[PDB]
């Protein structure tokens, strides 16, 4: 255990110690931070002083990337809570974990699990301390990964744990073969890592769907949707013969999914082929490039697992709920960490800047901190501020001129291609950034195509391929199909005077979202 | 008399019912016929594209 | 703070939001006033109607387009459609959006100089911009090369483009469109038998001819047919009853874009003048120009047009080059579409003429700089 | 009582009777569409048979 000035630097010991129990050691009760051991238990007792006398939320956020050390850390602190403001709620909690575990971590260069969200759990209390039911919050998700996957990578395991072959009434509900190989969403990168078996991974879901209340049709239906979204990756069209308009052939997956979700093999073949807009108060066509319908099915693929999610994510928030009125709740933020790859790419710049706008949030509250106690001390001492002004020039990314703001730029612009990219990219901040530079690329490794200086050193990116990465043309059509479906969760899914969405665009707007909660 | 009045005029309703009725029959015939004429028609075109496309190559 | 985009044309309003994927409200660009007397005493007469208002109160009301072949013919009547588009249409505020406006290339410099007067001075937009409309319709196509064919209700232009260069000396207008269509078609249903003559009744006889119309791959032998049977005649009912029947006039309204010496003009086919705009560009662009033929307006809606423009421009152009007509299903709103994508562009955002620029410049600034 | 139940009778022939115009027009457009598209791509079919046969010309 160690202090870091106003942090809490802790390592994994990989060795079981008596320093956590018995209460002998969470004695800690009353004290502050500064004069006992330096213990993260002091700290949550910190915290729950600070909520009891400002009846202000608090909030708690560790890095996460580390493999292990976040799991026990978390386990621990929350055991900690129960303890203090006394089949309990960490049982419930680490009951239905393996839901995230298995839609929102997959195999990364790096890792093995690794969580792709953020966790941010709300741990209530009573008006007067004592605890509540704890409801948690997941936020922006790396959905560009339901389609797309680097080399030595794969997607959320769930689509392997059930490629696994253990329960064949799944792989027969959903008429689909064992071999990775051939559906293309998943066997970009690697089928499977030998790091860990899939038959346990999917008996553990199997017990969390038990345990929650999902029903038959709660657990089938989600397997449908997942082998939906799998027979998606596999469907071909072609240009209408002298002509421009993507028209089908073979339609045996087009079969699969109609049947599955509860739809129709001609109006979802129709819908995709064929975009209607609302004009004015007419309905009329839109005629699409084969192209344009791969990026329908991709966004459609995408949404339909993103509102699986945060549905499963609503109804565990529903499971562990029950309890009288409640004011206040100390907040867990887990969120993965800075990333550093000797090939960096797009999703990599999106977390590099969520955490660069966390680490700036950060240095506005120790720079906040800091003021108070030189005003408190009589000490006569200004400065520019620490918290914001030094990284608000690298946030250029966000200002509607820089990085992304140019990426959708392009985009929407036609026959936009990654040199006109790179050449406007240049044309914007070449020389007139200082935290824009051009890479130094030695033979020897891959090409960047550009450099940038976070907080974290100097970044190198390389662009090739990021349309393909922050295009979302939405397609109604099939969105309406959808909203009528006789697969009940579809409905219940997408229940409730477009050809613009841009993965850029949700990532900002959920990030800000979670400053605002944050701030 | 009103109620005979309907009653003819209605009844003349239904004859042209079954006028417009035999003759949407006679048009789903026609649109059905002429898209699979027309679809035998697509076959020949897409067939003889590929034969100049190919003998343009050899030429 | 999001933009306007309000595509005027001649026949039509579309107006709405830069960033989305159709107009908002599409009206008819007319006003409507009162004709006859008025006895009900407490009924709440208007000056004027205008809008769609004016047209379900067509019966009563003599309608007058304040457009005549792109050029604005009557300010206080294109005011108050302005006006209409922004307060009951779209419901905005002018003085918190840039707004986007349309003009046909090659139409007098009052008619820009005026629209910038009006918009800045009786709207208070905080920016504003004027585009062409043949440029918006090859951004709403996805290319950057291509000779775009617009049709509307008022005018009918060809622009050559290459690389995203214009060529403005290959510029082509022509004068004949949609209401000179129905024009003739009104005049070429009185050899039947019927009689339009109002105003209202030329609308009758536009939406005619917006359903029964169509060209013809080769007229001369379509002409013989409809001559021979009578399989080409369609029926059409008036909004009193009293159907009537129409036989080769299905085609010969249309064809006159063709041979617009049906209407005693000396110009040539629009197939005519599209190849001649080609032939009058560098002789590098002009194979990469006869296949990105792109239709766009609502004059290029007719069924079988574009097989007939195929037929036309491949008998003109060299036996080797590929003739490609792109006509998209929604080109009627391309324009549009087109000018949502460029004013929802973030290297467009200081192509705006802002409000000091105006107040520096006067309104000559519009053409002088933007 | 008869005339009133004849009335209703007959409005609901009447409204059955307005879909199927309503299915007519739309056939017999389908079918229109269908055989003038054809026969567009029949003249095209006779080009690329007229170059056909000149290209077996120059083989
Ligand atoms: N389906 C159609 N078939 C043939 N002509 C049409 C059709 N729809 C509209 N038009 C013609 O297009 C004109 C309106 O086209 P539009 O592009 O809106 O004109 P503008 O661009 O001047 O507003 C009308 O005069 C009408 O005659």
């Amino acid at each position: 255990y160690t202090y870091s000035g106003l942090f809490c630097v802790t390592v994994n010991p990989y060795k079981w110690l008596p320093v956590y129990n018995a209460e002998v050691v969470a004695a800690y009760r009353g004290k502050k931070r500064s004069e006992a051991p330096p213990h993260i238990f002091s700290i949550s007792d910190n915290a729950y002083q600070y909520m009891l006398t400002d009846r202000e939320n608090q909030s708690i956020l560790i890095t996460g990337e580390s493999g292990a050390g976040k799991t026990v850390n978390t386990k621990r602190v929350i055991q900690y809570f129960a303890s203090i403001a006394a089949g309990t709620l960490e049982d419930q909690i680490i009951q239905a974990n393996p839901a995230l575990e298995a839609f929102g971590n997959a195999k990364t260069v790096r890792n093995d699990n690794s969580s792709r969200f953020g966790k941010f759990i709300r741990i209530h209390f009573g008006a007067t301390g004592k605890l509540a039911s704890a409801d948690i919050e997941t936020y922006l998700l790396e959905k560009s990964r339901v389609i797309f996957q680097l080399k030595a990578e794969r997607n959320y395991h769930i689509f392997y744990q059930i490629l696994s072959n253990k329960k064949p009434e799944l792989l027969d509900m959903l008429l689909v073969t064992n071999n990775p190989y051939d559906y293309a969403f998943v066997s970009q990168g690697e089928v499977s890592v030998a790091s860990i078996d899939d038959s346990e991974e999917l008996l553990a879901t199997d017990s969390a769907f038990d345990v929650l209340s999902f029903t038959a049709e709660e657990k089938a239906g989600v397997y449908k949707l997942t082998g939906a979204i799998m027979h998606y990756g596999n469907m071909k069209f072609k240009q209408k013969q002298r002509e421009e308009q993507a028209e089908p052939d073979g339609t045996e997956d087009a079969d699969k999914s109609a049947y599955l979700m509860g739809l129709n093999s001609a109006d979802l073949l129709k819908g995709l082929c064929h975009p209607r807009v609302k004009v004015g108060n007419e309905y009329v066509t839109k005629g699409q490039s084969v192209q344009q319908v791969y990026y329908s099915i991709g966004a459609l693929a995408k949404s339909v697992y993103e509102k699986m999610f945060n549905w499963m994510v609503t109804r565990i928030n529903a499971t562990l709920e029950t309890k009288q009125p409640r004011q206040y709740f100390i907040g867990v933020l887990d969120i993965a960490g800075f990333e550093i790859f000797d090939f960096n790419s797009f999703e990599q710049l999106c977390i590099n800047f969520t955490n660069e706008k966390l680490q700036q949030f950060f240095n506005h509250h120790m720079f906040v901190l800091e003021q108070e106690e030189y005003k408190k001390e009589g000490i006569e001492w200004e400065f520019i501020d620490f918290g914001m002004d030094l990284q608000a020039c690298i946030d250029l990314i966000e200002k509607p001129m820089g990085i992304m703001s140019i990426l959708e730029e392009e985009c929407m612009f036609p026959k936009a291609s990654d040199m006109t990219f790179k050449a406007k990219l240049y044309d914007n901040h070449l020389g007139k950034s200082n935290n824009f530079q051009k890479p130094r690329n030695v033979k020897g490794k891959q090409e960047a195509h550009f450099s940038l200086v976070h907080y974290a050193g100097t970044v190198d990116y390389n662009i090739m391929g990021w349309l393909e990465k922050n295009k979302d043309p939405l397609n109604e059509t099939v969105v309406g199909l959808y909203q009528k479906s006789s697969l009940k969760l579809m409905a219940t899914l997408f229940s409730t005077k477009s050809s613009f969405q841009t993965v850029s665009a949700l990532h900002r707007e959920n990030l800000n979202k979670l400053m605002t909660n944050l701030k | 008399h009103i109620a005979e009045d309907a009653d003819r005029k209605y009844e003349e309703v239904a004859r042209k019912l079954v006028i417009i009725e035999s003759d949407l029959e006679r048009a789903e015939e026609r649109a059905e016929l002429s898209e699979g004429k027309c679809a035998e028609l697509e076959e020949e075109l897409k067939t003889v594209t590929n034969n100049l496309k190919s003998l343009e190559a050899q030429a | 703070t999001t933009a306007l985009v309000c595509d005027n044309g001649s026949g039509l309003v579309k107006a709405g939001f830069a960033g989305d994927d159709a107009p908002r409200a599409v009206f008819p660009s007319i006003v409507g006033r009162p004709r006859h007397q008025g006895v009900m005493v407490g009924m709440g007469q208007k000056d004027s109607y205008v809008g769609d208002e004016a047209q379900s109160k067509r019966g009563i009301l003599t309608l007058k387009y304040p457009i005549e072949h792109g050029i604005i013919t009557n300010w206080d009547d294109m005011e108050k459609i302005w006006h209409h588009t922004f307060y009951n249409e779209l419901r905005v505020a002018p003085e918190e959006h840039p707004t986007l406006l349309t003009e046909a290339p090659l139409n007098p410099k009052a008619n820009r100089e005026k629209m910038t007067q009006i918009m800045f001075e009786t709207f208070n937009v905080p920016a504003m911009y004027v585009a062409i409309q043949a440029v918006l319709s090859l951004y709403a196509s996805g290319r950057t090369t291509g000779i775009v064919l617009d049709s509307g209700d008022g005018v009918t232009h060809n622009v050559p483009i290459y690389e995203g260069y214009a060529l403005p000396h290959a510029i082509m207008r022509l004068d004949l469109a949609g209401r000179d269509l129905t024009d003739y078609l009104m005049k070429i249903l009185t050899e039947r038998g019927y009689s339009f003559v109002t105003t209202a009744e030329r609308e009758i006889v536009r939406d005619i001819k917006e359903k029964l119309c169509y060209v013809a791959l080769d007229f001369e032998n379509e002409m013989a047919t409809a001559a021979s049977s009578s399989s080409l005649e369609k029926s059409y009912e008036l909004p009193d009853g009293q159907v009537i029947t129409i036989g080769n006039e299905r085609f010969r309204c249309p064809e006159t874009l063709f041979q617009p010496s049906f209407i005693g003009m000396e110009s040539a086919g629009i197939h005519e003048t599209t190849y001649n705009s080609i032939m009058k560009c560098d002789i590098d662009i002009r194979k990469d120009l006869y296949a990105n033929n792109v239709l766009s307006g609502g004059t290029t809606m007719y069924p079988g047009i574009a097989d007939r423009m195929q037929k036309e421009i491949t008998a003109l152009a060299p036996s080797t080059m590929k003739i490609k007509i792109i006509a998209p299903p929604e080109r009627k709103y391309s324009v549009w579409i087109g000018g949502s994508i460029l004013a929802s562009l973030s290297t467009f955002q200081q192509m705006w003429i802002s409000k000091q620029e105006y107040d520096e410049a006067g309104p000559s600034i519009v053409h002088r700089k933007c």
